[PDB]
RNA sequence: GUGGAAAAGGAUGUGGAGUUGCUUAGACAACCAGGAUGUUGGCUUAGAAGCAGCCACCAUUUAAAGAGUGCGUAAUAGCU
RNA sequence: GCCGUGCUAAGCGGGGAGGUAGCGGUGCCCUGUACCUGCAAUCCGCUCUAGCAGGGCCGAAUCCCUUCUCGAGGUUCGUUUACUUUAAG
């Protein structure tokens, strides 16, 4: 996990989640795993 | 780095800013330009990180294009000092902005690559900030 | 959008002076089969024969409508078209029957192409 | 691109009944499932012919009214053929075996881990590494599935442990 | 089916080819002789030779004409060509020459015609900057 | 639990008003097929062939193959 | 070619958990009776597989290949002792 309040898709496999009132995204990349907040 | 090379009077008023610019309301000598949407002071560090941004991104172009050049000093007294006894030492110069102010031109850049320039200089900047194309 | 328009009148004029087609079913598109095939009619044929393959409802009918409509069973699928204005075919067809039948893919067992008339053992 | 109008159908020789206003009962060759849903949606059931019906066209109804439809599909052939889902186990002295109406694992430990089914859903060794779960319901079938993976999921510098069918796993050099 | 791509100067030894010919399920050392009398008829150059193994385990070797651009080096009188793209051009190669090297590719392409043969030519030589007259 | 405390910034939250290409000569997705040849692009690694880069932006019948977006010790695989 | 005069060099250990479809090496056992300093393992020389600088070699091959060996280790089985740790009875 990354906990940062400004998330963006870092690789284009990304695809943010809108999930329990906080936005992930999530990707085959587990590095690039964060949730704001 | 940008510095009037002789001022009348070294230390003047702060002033106050309301409503919008008198000029600067529309991008004229590029093609894209960028416009402030909230007023507050600029300084010199501000103008020289966001023309470094904009250069170093582009690494090409007509030229830069600023259009402000800060003219007020703002004094600053010595740290922990009774406050009163004379107004402080000059400390810096402050390009002063109105709302409907263009900050910076763009000309023979392309459309995303100007965007993506311009995004990552108004992040370098304190106020709230708009794209604008050139009619 | 009128460049369909222009591709589809090309074609019908194509179809008019087309005398001969054969059945050839675009699926099973692997490489060596197809130049095989592409090569052994360069051998047996000119060029006439075409590689399109579009075969939507609107093409069909509008192909069908003017001559030979009998393409209801070929609207369907995917089917490539090929021009005959040269010579009559008869041991082309008897190749293409053998090398359908002798391995090298199936063509469903003669589906027939309305040269003047023709439905059936396209020989 | 809609999949809450489309229509679905029972194949062959599998009964449905609603016995009450939003609670389904399928049963098929195999067994009995029985399910309840909000009453605003609305199910109506011709002869081998299954429709569903929403009242409002809006945010959320539009989300019910088609997992309804995904979750009758999906539980009518569920229910027809039953599901597999496949366990393969990488590693070269790790095991698995069947104990009774039990599951006992081997992998790394010192006590070997127990796995007891109670629901009736088969779990069958057909070699050492590979296992397989057998079931009716896709729910309960990926429950017990990933409560395998679970006791030892894949480690990603050696392709070891639990892992499923043909799925990829990430690959990480260790120097 | 495997390629290789084996020169006339040495194809015994096992460190240029070794596992690619020993995992085959084919003798090396039983083929060498076969593959030194096919070289010999085309012996000073390069022979690519696909080796495909039937489902009734038998073994099929097929020699094929040397790839591009080889014959352009010994016309050039340089045997390493300019590495820097289409403004280093030493090797200006006569059209009766190209020709030539197409005609001896007849068979093994699938180009078209010898106009998509010098096309290919063309495209080839644009890399390292080959003048065609 | 906004109401009942607060910013630069972040987002397929949602209600309104517009603009713009496809829009049944069948779109976006889904599934089934296609994925080659010169050509293993050079030349330092006798290893790189997409696995680093001086580097092109060809032609074949293709409206499909770009000298290439991807498990891969370095090519060779169900693969996109 | 009997041999003699001024001079040499390929070369002066390998195998078996090893590393790249790659040899050498700073564990381990062996015959050693075959030389010394440095670099070289969450690593270095390095590619007909020779580890890299010099010297101690009469000096050319009995030391480059061929039954010329079993043996000093890597093994599906060991039901043939027996010990030791967790448990179906």
């Amino acid at each position: 996990m990354k906990v940062r309040p400004s998330v963006k898709p870092i690789c284009e496999k990304c695809k943010v989640i809108r999930r329990k009132g906080k936005v992930m995204v999530i990707c085959e990349n587990p590095k690039h795993k964060q949730k704001q907040g | 780095m940008l510095l009037p090379k002789r001022v009348k009077y070294r230390r003047e008023h702060r002033g106050k800013m309301r409503g919008r610019a008198k000029g600067g309301t529309e991008v004229h000598f590029g093609e894209f330009g960028i416009q402030a949407l909230e007023a507050s002071w600029i300084t010199n560090r501000q103008i020289e990180a966001a023309r470094i941004a904009m250069t170093r991104y582009m690494k090409r172009g007509g030229k830069v294009w600023i259009k402000i050049f800060p003219s007020k000093p703002y004094t600053a007294k010595p740290l922990e000092v009774r406050m009163g006894s004379g107004k402080g030492a000059p400390e810096g110069w402050v390009a002063v902005v109105k709302p409907g102010k263009v900050l910076f031109e763009i000309s023979g850049v392309s459309e995303e690559v100007a965007r993506e320039a311009l995004r990552l200089a108004s992040h370098k900047l304190p106020i709230k900030t708009k794209f604008v194309k050139r009619e | 959008a009128i460049e369909t328009k222009k591709v589809v009148v090309e074609e019908i004029a194509s179809k008019l002076k087309e005398s001969k087609s054969t059945i050839i079913v675009d699926y099973r598109g692997l490489n060596v089969s197809e130049v095989t095939e592409l090569r052994k009619q360069l051998r047996e044929a000119n060029v006439e024969f075409k590689v399109y393959k579009n075969t939507m409802t609107r093409r069909a009918v509008e192909q069908a409508e003017l001559n030979g409509l009998n393409d209801f069973l070929t609207g369907p699928n995917a089917i490539a078209f090929s021009t005959e204005d040269v010579v009559a075919p008869a041991k082309v067809l008897n190749d293409f029957a053998k090398n359908h039948e002798a391995l090298e893919i199936k063509a469903g067992v003669i589906e027939g192409k309305v040269s003047t008339v023709e439905e059936v053992k396209a020989l | 691109s809609r999949v809450g109008k489309k229509l679905l159908e029972i194949p062959s020789d599998v009964t449905v009944t609603l016995n009450d206003n939003n609670t389904v009962a399928v049963k098929g060759p195999k067994g009995e499932l029985t399910r309840t849903f909000h009453p605003d949606m609305e199910i109506k059931v011709e002869d081998n012919v299954l429709t569903v019906a929403r009242p409002s066209d809006q945010k959320e109804h539009r989300a019910l009214h088609g997992t309804t439809r995904s979750l009758l599909g999906n539980m009518v052939e569920g229910v027809s053929k039953g599901f597999e889902r496949g366990l393969e186990l990488v590693g070269v002295g790790y095991r698995a075996s069947k104990s009774g109406n039990k599951l006992v694992l081997n992998v790394g430990y010192s006590h070997p881990v127990e796995i007891v089914p109670e629901e009736g859903i088969e779990i069958e060794v057909p070699s050492q590494t590979k296992v397989v779960v057998k079931g009716t319901d896709k729910e309960r079938v990926g429950a017990i599935a990933a409560n395998i993976r679970a006791v030892r999921s894949p480690e990603p510098y050696k392709g070891k442990g639990i892992r499923y069918e043909g799925e990829v796993v990430r690959r990480k050099e260790g120097k | 089916v495997v390629k290789l791509q084996i020169p006339a100067g040495k194809a015994n030894p096992a460190p240029p080819v070794g596992p690619a010919l020993g995992q085959a399920g084919v003798n090396i050392m039983g083929f060498c002789k076969e593959f030194n009398a096919r070289t010999a008829d085309q012996a000073g150059l390069i022979i690519p030779v696909e080796i495909s193994v039937y489902e009734d385990r038998s073994f099929t070797f097929i020699t094929k004409t040397p790839p591009a651009a080889v014959l352009l080096k010994k016309a050039a009188g340089i045997e390493s060509g300019s590495g820097e793209p289409n403004r280093n051009k030493v090797a200006t190669v006569k059209r009766d020459k190209v020709r030539e090297i197409a005609e001896t590719k007849m068979p093994d392409l699938n180009a078209a015609d010898v106009e998509a043969a010098m096309r290919m030519v063309e495209g080839t030589a644009r890399s390292m900057g080959i003048v065609i007259e």
